[PDB]
């Protein structure tokens, strides 16, 4: 409701591998600079030239923005510090970089690296200085049980790569967005050339599928249906032909 | 007799469909 | 490298993922390409899972491809048969069911053609029926 | 709060099951008519069968 996330918000972009997190967060990123805005990714496992060229695979040139300066990809891995150094790295580039999005993909990463405390100080502590800065955060997270990062978060994506009858199926929940009315709805996620495509759902029975079963589903109700009207027509013809025979006893 | 007959067979048509179902 | 998990299995954590991050960062550097065999997967461009899993107390051989970051992988779980000719993919059975992938595909395969031949010796014994009582139909009507 | 069998259901799967439950004494009450109507008609036929 409202038309997106609040402009000052940390976002939980969450999944399992292949389920386009990074592709969202991407996004995220790249309408940011295209909206004439500055804005900032921060790879912790991957490189920034293969970030351009993979995510061109889905239509996004964010060579483009890198080239006008609205976009700053720092690749920086989460052993080749401290996780305080981490953090004052980040917030330094942050600060000259004057951005209105940043992007921390994964910020799974800085999990083995220290103490969890540790970790939990260093992630409240970005979140911290980026609303406070007024700065819309996406942090994305890697995997179902329990994570306890959400709750700083004031917005949650769920990004799942589902095997259904031996095939993986994509979907997209949006499970929480604090201060809004948001659908509880699982969306489709269909990664395609021209970008991220997110179908509705198969309102009925059986519920939304969302993928070769709603395939599945809609082939039932056809033939179905084309089965009621065969019935239909059937009996139709039974009770004219019944009919005639009663008329034609009475004539007798 | 004959619309009898083809009611039965329409009926069989039916029977073979509601086996289908 | 088969396997890495050499490493993990008693290494601390830390260090272990230090060193597998470097290897494959220099690999990465050189242009090699890297493949690792495993036993923490967000960490490769390309993930291929292997699954010998048991169906019906018999075991199946199952291969699918679950990550590949720049470009569009099926999403479709295809059974892999190996043999001295090599090693074989062989695509699933679509429709009802689902997949399959194994002698349960086999039976299957042979359900689907039992019921088939049912239908057309059951359509057959129909329009025998049809036509014996149009026969007395005939006959009734001479009579 | 639910009440009876078929659980708390609590979503669109609540909403179609008193869908369900609605069409199924609609269905009912039709079924009772023309079981009515059917007799009436039974009757017809048996009376003029005693006056022929
Ligand atoms: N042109 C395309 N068509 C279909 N899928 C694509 C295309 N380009 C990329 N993808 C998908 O994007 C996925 C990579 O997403 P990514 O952002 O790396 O997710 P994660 O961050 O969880 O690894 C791959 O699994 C791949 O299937
Ligand atoms: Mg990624």
């Amino acid at each position: 409701a409202g038309g997106g996330f609040f402009r000052g918000s940390s976002i939980l972009v969450s999944g399992v591998a292949g389920a386009g997190k990074s592709s969202l967060a991407a996004h995220f990123a790249a309408a940011a600079c295209a909206r004439g805005e500055r804005a900032m990714y921060f790879s912790f496992e991957e490189a920034a030239d293969q970030a351009v060229r993979n995510m061109r695979s889905l239509g996004l040139d964010l060579g483009r923005w890198r080239d006008a300066g609205l976009l700053r990809f720092m690749a920086t891995r989460p052993t080749f510090y401290s996780l305080e150094m981490h953090l004052a790295v980040i917030l330094r580039e942050v600060m000259r970089f004057e951005p209105s999005v940043v992007v921390l993909d994964p910020i799974s990463a800085f999990t083995e690296s220290g103490d969890r405390l540790e970790v939990q100080s260093m992630l409240l502590r970005i979140v911290d200085f980026l609303k406070n800065r007024g700065i819309t955060g996406i942090f994305t997270h890697l995997a179902t049980t329990d994570a306890g990062l959400s709750s700083l978060m004031d917005g949650w994506v769920l990004m799942l790569n589902r095997e259904v009858n031996g095939e993986f199926n994509r979907e997209l929940y949006l499970l929480k967005a604090r201060g809004m009315a948001h659908s509880n709805q699982v969306r489709e996620f269909l990664m395609s050339d021209r970008g991220i495509s997110l179908l509705p759902p198969h309102l009925g029975e059986g519920g939304a599928l969302t993928g070769t079963a709603r395939k599945a589903e809609e082939a039932r109700l056809r033939r179905a249906e084309i089965e009621r009207q065969t019935e239909l027509g059937r009996l139709q013809q039974q009770i004219e032909q019944r009919r005639r025979r009663a008329r034609a006893q009475i004539e007798a | 007799l004959e619309a009898e007959l083809q009611a039965e067979e329409i009926a069989l048509k039916a029977l073979v469909e509601s086996e289908s179902a």
